């Protein structure tokens, strides 16, 4: 079933990755960061992978018309009529399955993708791709005409059905956060913020290991100290742009959307 | 036509790390020192250097 | 060679095995960012078509 | 972005639009020697001159 179909899904979640460009020349770190464009298909039909995934909700659930993409440490929604891609004009977005947005556009040099926020920012990713397309045959046109022939060609499909194509699944690494240290006195308090936390303190002897809760550690100053969230059940996509966990192994595989089709 | 396979790197926190190698198509692996890697909510790793 | 024809060759299309001549150099990571750079030649097969 | 024109537009309080629109020819080379149009994720740094 359609429901069904995203059955893997309920095992993965979003992350944030480095944008070199996310609007005005600064690179940041983004929800939206496109990883890679694949254009096999010789009808022109870009098929891109970004780490926001489009048709779950926060829930754990399927919906089409919200857009699950990770925040802080949570996970939050926005709405799926404010998506957007471009390269010089707006494009046309044909066909979307949790990674992968599948879309056509005219010719550019730069291709750029963006979001909207809960607090209604605007999210944007943009990289250099240059695309034009030669359409099949002998003849450079632009638009279908009226009376003519047909030419085998091929084009992406919109079945979302089981295909060959697998991308790998690896375990998120624990990410370093600043916000849980507090400091009272001559003392360092750290929250559990409802996730398993782990420290290493150099202050003292004895002061390493991972907890669940507040906690405060004497004589301490907050520079001193390190915290980071180990949790991490679910599983993220292999990127080049986050680190990987000390285990080296692959963990997962799932299946790749829209097949290539004459 | 090909793709490139590049799997995510591993950062090794106070100690060493050393790449065997394996039998890959022009498999390329490189071990680098003295990186003090940058995330979105701080540094990975206490060691400096 | 790479850049030109035959950068990636195969016995067969259901060949498990591949010869592979690329030229793929890895490079050090700027510092204060957490990436892999490396310098490849582009397919020789997009060239020749 | 390149182009030839240049148009700036507001809108009034009866809801209207005003704009005006002159001819200013714009094609910004990026520097160095590489004439590229989005940023690296890996390269080199420059000194270039920027408006505070
Ligand atoms: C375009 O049509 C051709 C012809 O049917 C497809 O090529 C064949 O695919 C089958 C798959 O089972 C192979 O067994 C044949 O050997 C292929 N023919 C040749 C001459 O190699 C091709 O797959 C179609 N294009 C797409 C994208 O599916
Ligand atoms: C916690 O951090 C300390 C450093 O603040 C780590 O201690 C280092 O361990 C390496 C491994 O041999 C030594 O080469 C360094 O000299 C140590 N540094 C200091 C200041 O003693 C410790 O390994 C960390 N522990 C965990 C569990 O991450």
């Amino acid at each position: 079933s359609v429901s069904q179909h995203f059955n893997v899904y309920k095992a993965t979640r979003p992350y944030i990755a480095y944008c070199a460009d996310c609007g005005a020349g600064h690179s940041c770190h983004s929800p939206v960061a496109i990883e890679a464009v694949r254009s096999e298909a010789t009808d022109g039909m870009l098929k891109i992978q970004f780490s926001a995934q489009i048709g779950i909700d926060k829930s754990d659930n399927h919906d089409y018309t919200k857009i699950r993409y990770a925040d802080g440490h949570a996970i939050e929604n926005a709405v799926r009529s404010s998506l957007k891609v471009a390269t010089s004009g707006d494009c046309f977005v044909h066909g979307t399955m949790g990674h992968f947005i599948l879309a056509k556009c005219p010719p550019g040099e730069f291709l750029q993708v963006s979001i909207q926020d809960t607090r209604n920012a605007v999210r944007a990713c943009r990289i250099q791709y240059h695309h034009d397309p030669q359409p099949v045959g002998r003849e450079k046109f632009t638009i279908r005409p009226h009376y003519g022939k047909e030419i085998p060609c091929t084009t992406y499909q919109q079945t979302t059905a089981k295909t060959v194509e697998e991308i790998d699944m690896h375990m998120p690494p624990d990410t370093p956060d600043r916000t849980l240290l507090s400091q009272q006195s001559g003392n360092v308090k750290i929250t559990v913020g409802g996730k398993k936390v782990k420290y290493n303190c150099t202050c003292g002897t004895g002061n390493v290991g991972t907890t669940n809760s507040d906690m405060t550690i004497n004589t301490c100053l907050i520079e001193q100290c390190h915290v980071s969230v180990t949790d991490h059940k679910k599983w993220q996509f292999n990127s080049p742009f986050v680190p990987r966990a000390d285990e080296p192994a692959r963990k997962g595989k799932v299946h790749i959307p829209f097949p290539l089709d004459n | 036509e090909y793709k490139t396979v590049v799997p995510s790197p591993y950062v090794k926190c106070c100690g060493a790390s050393e790449c065997s190698t394996k039998e890959k198509p022009d498999y390329q692996c490189k071990v680098y020192t003295g990186v003090y890697p940058f995330m979105w909510g701080g540094a990975y790793c206490f060691c400096d250097s | 060679q790479p850049g030109r024809f035959g950068d990636i060759q195969s016995r067969t299309v259901e060949s498990n095995d591949l010869y592979a001549n690329t030229a793929l150099k890895l490079a050090r990571p700027s510092p204060g960012m957490v990436h892999v750079p490396y310098t490849q030649t582009p397919s020789g097969f997009k060239y020749w078509l």
